[PDB]
């Protein structure tokens, strides 16, 4: 349900 | 300090919709 | 939260959402105690019986969120952990005794109208506010109901709960309650409900000092028997009881 968070966090 | 003084409330001197309840409970 | 309501934007600036990288998922609540440290329950991290042992790299701490699901950019801040410290004597084996844990931020978090720390209680405040009948407030993005027939809420939720007497807490359950726990909620007699639910654990149980207008974290949401059951109460880490500890690592490790 969550919107994707910016990649640099991963 | 500033801990626990909320900038959108305690800071503009505004109360949140349910806080009353609390204060009242510390009767 | 069972029986709560949509919180107000900026209502809980200390509200921390402990996020899981793979799968991308809500894991727990937590609270901002400083610019570098987050406060949480150990059980969100270590629960051997559930094969639960998260490390410094499994989690992401998102602060200043309101929306449960949306990446709220320029508003919320996703941060990375330095280290996790679990109370050396946390008791997952028996009663989840000493369910406390400190999480260290990779970098200082910038306070905004949405990001602001809560205080820790002192002897006198802890003293005068931690009394039965006295209502605390719990917030989280946990489940609306214990199980949902027919991870649920649109936005951060709120519920204000009465602190209950020991013996009442002790009657409630079959678990060995300790000095480091405290229970809350309405008696089946008070025609009034609500509770923290699943996904609400580790989040803050705060009350307002009628003396200084400051909001203080008196407990961390712990264990319970289901959510909102008649005759049972929600359990809470006794934050002020474990202060000697907080104080200690916080200065061992900065
Ligand atoms: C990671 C864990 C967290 C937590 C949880 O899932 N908790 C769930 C249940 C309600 C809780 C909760 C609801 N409202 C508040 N304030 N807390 C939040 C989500 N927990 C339990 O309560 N037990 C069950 C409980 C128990 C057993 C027999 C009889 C009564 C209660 C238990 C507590 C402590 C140690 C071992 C078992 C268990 O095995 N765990 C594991």
């Amino acid at each position: 349900d969550f919107e994707g968070i910016p990649g640099e966090y991963l | 300090a500033d801990c626990g003084l909320r900038p959108l409330f305690e800071k503009k001197s505004l109360e949140d919709k349910t806080e009353r309840e609390l204060l009242e409970s510390y009767i | 939260i069972v029986e709560g309501s949509d919180a107000e934007i900026g209502m809980s600036p200390w509200q921390v959402m402990l996020f899981r990288k793979s799968p991308q998922e809500l894991l727990c609540g937590a609270s901002l105690i400083s610019d570098r440290w987050v406060l949480t329950a150990a059980h969100c991290l270590l629960y051997p019986p559930w094969d639960k042992n998260f490390t410094e790299n499994d989690l992401l701490v998102r602060i200043g969120k309101h929306s449960r699901t949306r990446y709220e950019r320029n508003i919320e801040k996703i941060s990375m952990l330095e280290k996790i410290y679990i109370h050396p004597r946390y008791n997952w084996r028996e009663n989840l005794d000493r369910d406390i844990a400190l999480m260290k931020l990779k970098k200082p978090v910038a306070f905004s109208d949405y990001i602001h720390p809560v205080c820790l209680p002192d002897r006198e405040t802890a003293a005068s506010l931690l009394q039965a009948g006295y209502k605390g407030r719990v917030t989280g993005w946990g489940n609306l109901k214990e199980t949902w027939t027919a991870g649920q809420p649109s936005v951060l939720q709120v519920v204000n709960l009465p602190i209950v007497e020991r013996p009442v807490c002790k009657d409630s359950t079959r678990i060995r309650i300790t000095d480091n726990m405290f229970c809350a909620g309405y008696k089946p007699d008070e025609g009034k409900r609500g509770d923290a639910c699943e996904g609400d654990s580790g989040g803050p149980f705060v009350m307002k000092s009628p003396f200084n207008n400051r909001w203080y974290q008196m407990g961390i949401v712990s264990w319970g028997e289901g959510c909102d059951r008649d005759g049972k109460y929600g359990f809470y880490t006794h934050v002020f009881r474990l202060k000697k500890w907080i104080q200690k690592v916080i200065d061992q490790f900065g």
